[PDB]
């Protein structure tokens, strides 16, 4: 049969190691490259006996079964259950209240997706700058984003990390605008202890099968605080004659998931701690910063590179961001970006085709964006690292430790680093 | 054996552990497309995760955009509805932008003949076979191929690493888990 | 849904629980209530899948792949699968040629089957009394155990542990006596890089769903070296009118199943030959003794109380056996007994029923044992305690851990196990 | 329809994690019990993974063992070895040990009928059902029932006396055992097929 069973249990690594010499310099590297693979989702038993089950039933009753048993855990008073995150992001939009021509604030860095479902309920994104240590939607500077044409504003709590629903909320009660969460990444994720997807009007979430709690294929679900709103997305359903329904086969998939998610939030929560307090001993990496009141769900885990130490005087950051990357894959820590571009420059959004012609982008004054607008977004892409499959994966401890290990050998070799960063061509 | 049938594929995919539409090693859709290809004779195929999808990528596909308009006497409701969220008008001097076919249990087995036509983009919708929403777009417009993939998020245009330009897009991208009972259900039902 | 899924992960124990109170006088306990369970077998979405590919093949042949399958692996030349173990010693004491009335030489420590396959075969056990270190058939003896009747010897690879086969192979030579392997806990286990069940002129296997390879419930399997013996098994079976045949069932999760075993056996390795190194260490606790040649599969995992350390001076042993069973048990350390008594001394060797009127006890010697006659396997289970389930399951770092830190936790606390061992009150 | 049912059962037991028919919480067996004692008024129940055993334990179970004799009439080529197999001597003037009963996917509906009669020992053959070698006796006699509970290694005595601490039959001498405990995953197909066919 062809499966994705791992037959190579990673060794529990060598604390010596630490000292050894860079994999990228011919050494030997803390992860064996048979160990380098990480399987998600978590397929189990569970889940292919749930799909016996849900085969049996009518597919409509799959579906709100799953939508019903996953609204009653996130404490949502309403939800729409659908076909993705996307679509999840435009029902929750137009469901809120915002309308054709009206201004979206939307931070700069985020997925493309954020943005489309901005475009497709006919409203104008408005990209603002990202905070340097949460990475999301800044609140200081909605005071200069904001017209007399702004409906709302779309935070992304992304990463997994809750964006300052506190401060945005205020802005929003104050200029009387509507609040849409993105919580495509913060399945699980809690402020105050209340789940990402309850705080805003609405709010849209990805439960695609690379997100933390993962459907089975392509989902979303939208979620609403009134009965308004909610009505409001129905109805747009049936003026648009638009299908966004999800399968049975991907909720199913979800049902048998959802009744193991506690438990593998647990080694994701742990894990992801640990390492956070092992770099912060390093001099050269930071884990993310998470605020007293957040709890994060670690879809990703960015780490902040030292580029101020002394060693690296005259060495630009993309160098040493490059040069981490390279060393910290040859010794089996996949260490990428996750997101290159900033949205306004990601095509759709230079050419403002649209549904065609530059509409609804017509409807508004244009605005010709500029890198100099997001100095703090641009700062985190060439400063930072992201894990990704790593911490999402619920990894054994001797796999946890064997990261530990990498980072702080490279920590012993920041000289070194520093070397091979110079020697890194110039990129214009 | 219908419930066993699809709890083997499904009980297959799942364990291949190949679930994502977008992983590398994900041939359930592809196979789909080929077996609609032979079926039909279209030199292109793109699957959708909605017949909005498909009915969106034949109209952009063929510059039917916001304030165009084309032929929209043969649309049910929920097309007309769909057509009007577009911007897109209608004219009878102008031909229809596809021919729609719904293939349920009913009618699959004879998708050949169903599929010879002289129609410029073939719609075929598969929601009624009861694994989830899915429509496939039939074509031999290079055109209307390209552009119904670019107007999906990490599309076949994202995924392979300025030529056709994307404006607004989606995520139509269908569960490979979706793909591969429809799939098989072709296979079952004498579609080679 | 019914599922033994544990949904609270092990967490790191505290190494300070080492100077904990024991949970027997009102303590945390290293594990956790919650942490107790142990999964076994591990059944996975492989087994599940391959369920459904088996059912559609004829019963016959999906039998016929597992045993082939397996018999390559462990490198058999001939083999038959059966419904049990028991009986896949029975065709194998058959198959190597012992006769109504034969003697067989068998150690008095093993699994009632082990001696009623002989009796099953119509042959009468020998018992012996075992190596004080190995727990396997002692070939020191067997000089004094031998008679005109005697046709082989049934050395039982216990626990996993190989026996001494050289020495026991060449007893068998010199009497021109046949060697027949019970190998039901030795899945895996090599001696010279050789499986056990290859090296006996025939072999037996359990493949019960208890065993380090699992099949879907009951199961066995007989090896032979010969043609000869394998074709005097079948002919056994045709004559006999005895059904011995293994479920496809059985068989189905077997091929899935050995797919795995390697994995699962190599973190069976580490995780024993660990707890050996740490026990080490300790007082009053000896991990289980390897010859150098030999490979333990660890199926079970027998302890050496120190027994004469001066705090238990004047304690009859098995009071310091019960109380450290209690106190381990109250941390979380299902430490157990597996077997209390010799099987000289079950009912049947006692009655001497057979298959009535005693038959085939009948045909030899009165076969009257005292105690005196064990003197080795007495002292082991007076002396011992068995991990089963604990290091039979792969268990993550965090348990493994957990086992360490208990052992080391009543080892700090030997003046309280003397303490403890003397209230117990007096017992035959 | 079938396989459909077949594999459900096999998913939903390897889901439940509880394989071994000797670990608490198993309830495949006992429900397997239940059905067919229901179906014949029987009182007493002994699974087996073999009609061997069946046979044995209805023959040990009446003091029919070795040098004794029984009538060997109805027996097929098989049977006819075992009982010489056992040391059973056939004579025309004793009673018939057991009635003997082949069930498979024809005859799985009349269970009713079939079980329903006089005889004081019923043996239910389900190997052709084709989920494995499996049989079932049935009777009213407690002393059938407990010896054919003891020739089993760890029977249902064994089993009540590994959890209970405390012998459950001290009267019930075993002699020779066999393993003929049945797989769960065997008893649970079993199990369903009855449900699914009337019984
Ligand atoms: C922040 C954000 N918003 C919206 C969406 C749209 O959700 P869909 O279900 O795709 O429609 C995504 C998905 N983008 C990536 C995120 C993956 C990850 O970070 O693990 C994706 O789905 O591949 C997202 O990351
Ligand atoms: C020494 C020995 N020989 C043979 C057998 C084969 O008997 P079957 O049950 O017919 O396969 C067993 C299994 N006896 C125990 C072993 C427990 C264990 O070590 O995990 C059992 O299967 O419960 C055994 O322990």
């Amino acid at each position: 049969m062809k499966t994705d069973f791992i037959m190579v249990p990673t060794a529990m690594p060598d604390e010596k190691m630490i000292n050894y010499q860079l994999a990228i310099d011919g050494g030997e590297p803390v992860i064996p490259k048979a160990n380098r693979k990480t399987i998600f989702p978590n397929i189990a038993k569970e889940d292919l006996f749930q799909m016996m089950i849900s085969v049996q039933k009518p597919e409509e009753m799959v579906v709100s079964e799953f939508a019903e048993k996953y609204r009653q855990r996130v404490g949502a008073p309403y939800a729409i259950p659908t076909a993705s995150g996307t679509s999840s992001l435009h029902l929750a939009l137009v469901g809120a209240g915002v309308k054709a021509g009206d201004e979206v604030i939307v931070p700069a860095f985020t997925f493309i997706a954020t943005a489309q479902a901005i475009v497709a309920a006919k409203a104008i994104p408005v990209f603002a700058d990202i905070d340097p240590q949460t990475y999301c939607l800044d609140p200081r500077q909605l005071d200069k984003k904001v017209t007399a044409r702004t409906k709302a504003v779309m935070p992304v709590h992304v990463h997994g990390l809750p964006a300052d629903i506190d401060a945005l909320a205020s802005f929003c009660r104050q200029h009387q605008l509507a609040l849409i969460e993105d919580a495509s990444h913060a399945h699980s994720a809690t402020l105050h202890g209340r789940y990402c997807g309850t705080f805003g009007d609405a709010a849209g979430q990805s439960l695609m099968a690379d997100k933390n709690f993962p459907l089975g294929g392509e989902a979303g679900i939208a979620f609403f605080k009134e009965r308004e709103s909610y009505d409001r997305a129905l109805a747009f359903l049936e003026e648009s004659g638009l299908d966004y329904r999800m399968s049975w086969v991907a909720a199913a998939f979800g049902i048998s998931q959802l009744d193991r998610l506690d438990y593998y939030d647990e080694i994701r929560q742990r894990n992801a701690q640990r390492l956070i307090d092992e770099l912060a001993t390093t001099r050269l990496f930071t884990g993310p910063m998470i605020p007293a009141a957040a709890k994060h769900s670690f879809n990703m885990f960015r780490i902040k590179i030292n580029t101020a130490l002394p060693e690296f005087k005259d060495i630009p950051e993309y160098k040493l961001k490059l040069a981490l990357q390279q060393i910290l894959n040859e010794e089996g820590v996949f260490a990428r970006e996750w997101q290159n571009t900033l949205l306004p420059f990601h095509l759709p959004f230079q050419n403002k085709k649209g549904f065609g012609k530059g509409y609804p982008f017509f409807l508004g004054d244009s605005q010709e964006y500029k890198h100099e607008h997001f100095p703090n977004a641009l700062q985190m892409l060439r400063s930072t690292l992201v894990l990704c499959r790593e911490l999402r994966s619920p990894v054994e401890y001797e796999k946890l430790h064997s990261y530990i290990i990498t980072f702080k050998k490279v920590d012993k070799n920041i000289q070194r680093v520093a070397e091979i960063a110079s020697q890194i061509d110039d990129v214009p | 054996e219908q419930l066993f049938q699809v709890s083997f594929v499904l009980a297959r995919v799942l364990t291949s552990g190949i679930i994502m539409s977008i992983e590398k090693n994900e041939n359930e859709l592809k196979g789909l497309e080929n077996i609609l290809k032979k079926t039909s004779s279209k030199q292109y195929a793109v699957t959708f995760n909605s017949i909005s999808g498909a009915v969106i990528g034949s109209l952009w596909g063929q510059d039917i955009v916001y304030g165009e308009a084309t032929n929209q006497q043969s649309l049910d409701e929920q097309q007309e509805k769909l057509f009007k969220w577009l911007g897109i008008g209608h004219s009878s001097l102008l031909p229809e932008p596809y021919t729609l076919h719904a293939i349920n249990w009913g009618n699959i087995s004879n998708l050949q003949k169903i599929t010879h036509e002289e129609a410029h983009v073939t719609l075929l919708d598969f929601t009624k076979l009861g694994f989830g929403p899915c429509a496939v777009l039939l074509t031999n417009n290079e055109t209307i191929y390209k552009k119904s993939e670019r107007l999906k998020i990490f599309g076949a245009f994202d995924l392979r690493t300025k030529e056709i330009k994307p404006g607004l897009q989606f995520n139509f991208r269908l569960s490979p888990l979706v793909g591969a009972c429809i799939k098989m259900a072709l296979i079952k039902m004498g579609l080679n």
